[PDB]
């Protein structure tokens, strides 16, 4: 009841995520395949809030929030752990969701002259896209993203590959 | 050697155990087969030919090889944006060469600890030669092989030293010579020169965008499965895709389902792919005026 | 059925527990001695009557009783990474005549290496010092390694080879002290061969100061630098040092020394690229025309170990054809083709002095 009036935006991106949930037999049967996931951006209204709807919508088993810039940190090699865990842990929480907010600030892309500076930081998006490649499962968990700005170019033209449905606020007519 | 059996305080090896170790470090990845297979993918017959020979090549005709006196190739360079799609084609091919097949992602040589992924190829490459033939597989090696430029220091440079302990192992070491590695990377913005060489990258070949007559035919391979109405124009979305990708192409076969759920439509028609095409790509929104 | 009886009496001996490893440190007096294990606790205690005082001496590895903690039996030296250093394996011999170019840098090394041990005598009467250190870079070009690898086989005597991943040891760095061994060795073992590849990530300049480990290598430099920096004779043994670019070498290893001399790789002068082709060209079969030169001219600028992957290619290629023996005409395709398209790949191949 807290949306601002958006219809065709709200409506696309309930079928990506709570519909294949709702009734998974229903897709199976005609299926095709439902889409691994969506990206979220534009103006700030209303950046993220968009998500607590599916917290309320949530029909049985809860799903995790992640927040962007505790990926990137000191003594570089913590990353690279962390990215990793939270997805076995996923494949044990069967269908929960994943979300990672403000990508762009890990998603620093692509390389410079020197000194890195973005080795650090293309470690933490490149590992990334990298398990999110993998093959098994793969990996059921579906995805959710958002940020602000659509930079960088990188997880920008790794996206369309793995993901899909992008959408743009939209923002009120 | 190591990992002999005492007992407690006696101090007495009553047996040597091997081999090796350690968990996750002793065994990278267990890949059992891909379930893809090289028919699910069209286009690429030239350069899919230059990816299986020099795979399978050394495997059947080593025979051949002792009398014309042949080197075979070892480590090839697959690379561009997806897709391409690099990663599926390369693995199954593996299914079909029967070969142990270890799944090894790139930035995992970079851990916590120091002098991890240097032990970490050292015994990669151990159980590669247990297990001889196998194959060995990477991905992002421009990402953990780049060398900067001034010191100090290059926070990769542990891994740039196991990659040139790598290398350094195909140099001072001829038995490197077996169980072949594939390396792949999705830009060769970063690409370090030593990487030149028979044992090292030598099969290279640039993956453009995949023609027209391959992005009708990798989507009818995609859709197969699904149920279609038995119109398409097929030369339609082949000449109407511009900077589409094959990927982009099972987006769109997944998108002509998503709006069939409000469409009612228990099989897919005609109209519904070229829709889904226009929706996703190119961008949005804005609205069309002062075109008149 | 009786030698099993030999065995399970050998088990009777082996009822006798082993001891703990420890070094001799001083004596305060004939019945105090003090000695350290290698855990770092110290212990003054006693010895028995088989050993003699004089033959014992400070820093001697020794073994302690479990309980007495007092010395049974001695050991003159033990060191477990060695025996894997000295176990490198390099063919030739003939390898070293395959490597062609350069001819005149072979002639440098030949000398630097090889006089010094076989004629000390020449060196003490003119007053020159013999010198301890060499640096052989690339890839402006190629052949570092084999090279250096193939006088290790050539001169025969003793080798011994590190690879730069041994610096590390993850926590606490001690391999550092692992160097002292190495030459503790390699001065008993005298005369040897060392050879340091990829020094560049272990010689580093610590230029901006950060992280952790970059600290620790620069004191594992410490060990290099102080050692050949002596208060110690390495004229008997020698080194070998190789990077990609010699930027990161500080003042300290530019300087002379520790690295007295430098042999830059050059790219195969199409003379020599002419030798090189012939090298490979005597496994491989071929068709009773052949001409070298149309490859040497098509073929500018190339490393030899590109050269080589191209000959492998031109063969690599003929199984297509499926034909025994092959012409050089499929042979110049391969080549000009696979060749130019090395040059797309050969983007930033310029290398700094
Ligand atoms: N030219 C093509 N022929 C056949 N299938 C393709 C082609 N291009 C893309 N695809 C399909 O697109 C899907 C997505 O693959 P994608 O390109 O994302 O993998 P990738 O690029 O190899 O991954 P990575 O970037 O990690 O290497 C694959 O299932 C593949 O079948
Ligand atoms: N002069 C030569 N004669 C024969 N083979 C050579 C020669 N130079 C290079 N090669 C080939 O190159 C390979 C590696 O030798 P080398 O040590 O020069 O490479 P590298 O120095 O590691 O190259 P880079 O420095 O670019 O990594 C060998 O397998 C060998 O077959």
């Amino acid at each position: 009841s807290d949306v601002g009036g958006c219809k065709e935006q709200i409506e696309k991106l309930r079928e990506v995520v709570e519909t294949p949930l709702l009734h998974p037999e229903r897709f199976v049967n005609l299926g095709i395949e439902p889409p691994k996931g969506v990206l979220l951006f534009g103006p700030p209204g209303t950046g993220k809030t968009l998500c607590a709807r599916a917290v309320a919508n949530r029909t049985d088993a809860c799903f995790i929030r992640v927040i962007g810039s505790e990926l990137v940190q000191k003594y570089v090699g913590e990353g690279a752990r962390m990215v990793r865990e939270l997805f076995e842990m996923a494949r044990t929480k069967k269908a929960c969701l994943i979300f990672f907010d403000e990508i762009d600030a890990i998603g620093g892309a692509r390389f410079d002259d020197g000194a890195g500076g973005d080795n650090e930081v293309q470690r933490t998006m490149l590992e990334l896209i990298n398990q999110l490649d993998g093959f098994d499962p793969r990996g059921n968990i579906k995805v959710l993203m958002a940020t602000n700005r659509p930079d960088t170019l990188d997880p920008a033209l790794m996206r369309p590959g793995r993901l899909d449905r992008k959408i743009e606020f939209s923002l009120p007519d | 050697g190591d990992l002999v059996g005492v007992n407690k305080d006696s101090y007495l090896i009553l047996e040597t155990l091997p081999t090796e170790y350690d968990s996750r470090v002793k065994a990278m990845e267990v890949d059992e087969r891909p379930t893809e297979q090289y028919s699910d993918i069209g286009g690429l017959d030239k350069q899919i030919q230059e990816l299986v020979e020099a795979i399978v090549l050394p495997m059947n005709h080593k025979e051949k090889f002792e009398n014309l006196g042949i080197q075979p190739p070892k480590g090839v360079l697959m690379y561009g944006p997806p897709g391409t799609g690099k990663t599926l084609l390369a693995r199954a091919c593996a299914a079909q060469t029967k070969a142990t097949f270890l799944k090894l992602a790139g930035p995992q040589l970079v851990q916590m600890f120091i002098g991890d992924g240097a032990k970490l190829v050292r015994d990669a490459f151990a159980l590669a030669k247990e297990k001889a033939p196998s194959i060995i597989f990477i991905d992002e090696l421009d990402a953990i092989g780049t060398k900067r430029f001034d010191s100090e220091k290059a926070g990769d440079r542990e891994v740039q030293r196991t990659m040139l302990e790598l290398l350094n192992q195909l140099d001072g070491f001829q038995p490197n010579t077996q169980v072949k590695v594939i390396a792949a990377t999705n830009r060769v913005d970063i690409l370090d020169p030593a990487l030149l060489r028979s044992g090292r990258l030598d099969r290279k070949i640039e993956f453009p965008m995949p023609n027209e007559e391959a992005r009708a035919r990798i989507m009818q391979i995609h859709s197969r499965k699904m149920n279609v109405s038995p119109d398409v124009n097929y030369e339609e979305l082949a000449r109407c895709t511009d900077d589409f990708n094959g990927a982009q192409c099972k987006a769109v076969c997944v998108e002509a389902g998503m709006i069939a759920l409000r469409r009612g439509a228990t099989e897919l028609t005609h109209e519904d792919y070229m829709e889904g095409i226009l929706e996703v790509q190119a961008k949005k929104k804005a609205n069309l005026q002062y075109y008149a | 059925t009786k030698q099993y009886e030999k065995s399970e009496n050998d088990l009777k001996a082996l009822q006798s527990v082993g001891q703990i490893v420890g070094e001799v440190l001083k004596q305060l007096t004939e019945e105090k001695f003090i000695v350290k294990a290698t855990n770092g606790p110290r212990y003054v205690v006693g010895c028995r009557r088989q050993l003699d005082k004089s033959k014992l001496k400070p820093g001697t590895r020794v073994a302690l009783d479990m309980t007495t903690l007092t010395i049974m039996r001695y050991l003159p030296r033990e060191v477990d990474p060695l025996v894997y250093n000295m176990s490198h394996e390099d063919p030739g011999n003939v390898s070293y005549s395959e490597i062609g170019g350069l001819s005149e840098q072979i002639r440098e090394l030949r000398e630097v290496i090889e006089l010094p041990l076989t004629n000390p005598e020449l060196f003490q009467r003119v007053g020159i010092i013999p010198p301890k250190g060499c640096l052989l870079y690339g890839p402006p070009g190629t052949g570092k390694t084999l090279l250096a690898r193939a006088v290790a086989s050539q001169l025969d005597c003793n080798f011994l080879k590190v690879v730069s991943s041994s610096i590390v040891d993850k926590y606490i760095g001690e391999s550092a002290r692992l160097i002292r061994e190495m030459f503790n060795y390699a001065r008993d073992h005298q005369p040897c061969i060392i050879f340091m590849d990829e020094i560049d990530a272990i010689g580093g300049r610590r230029f901006s100061e950060g992280t952790s480990a970059d600290r620790e290598i620069q004191r594992t430099l410490m060990e290099l630098l102080n050692q050949m920096d002596g208060f110690d004779t390495l004229h008997r043994v020698k080194m070998i040092m190789a990077t990609n670019r010699p930027d990161t070498l500080d003042p300290a290893l530019l300087r002379p020394g520790r690295l007295d001399r430098k042999i830059h790789i050059d790219l195969p002068n199409e003379q020599a690229r002419l030798d090189i082709l012939k090298i490979h060209a005597g496994p491989i079969t071929k068709h009773g025309e052949i001409d070298y030169e149309a490859i040497v001219k098509l073929s500018d600028g190339f490393n030899g170990a590109d050269l080589r992957n191209v000959c492998t290619e031109a063969g690599m290629f003929a199984i297509r054809a499926d034909h025994d023996f092959v012409v050089q005409e499929d042979f110049m395709k391969a080549v000009r083709k696979v060749a130019d398209s090395k040059k797309l790949e050969s983007k930033l191949d310029y290398k700094p002095v």
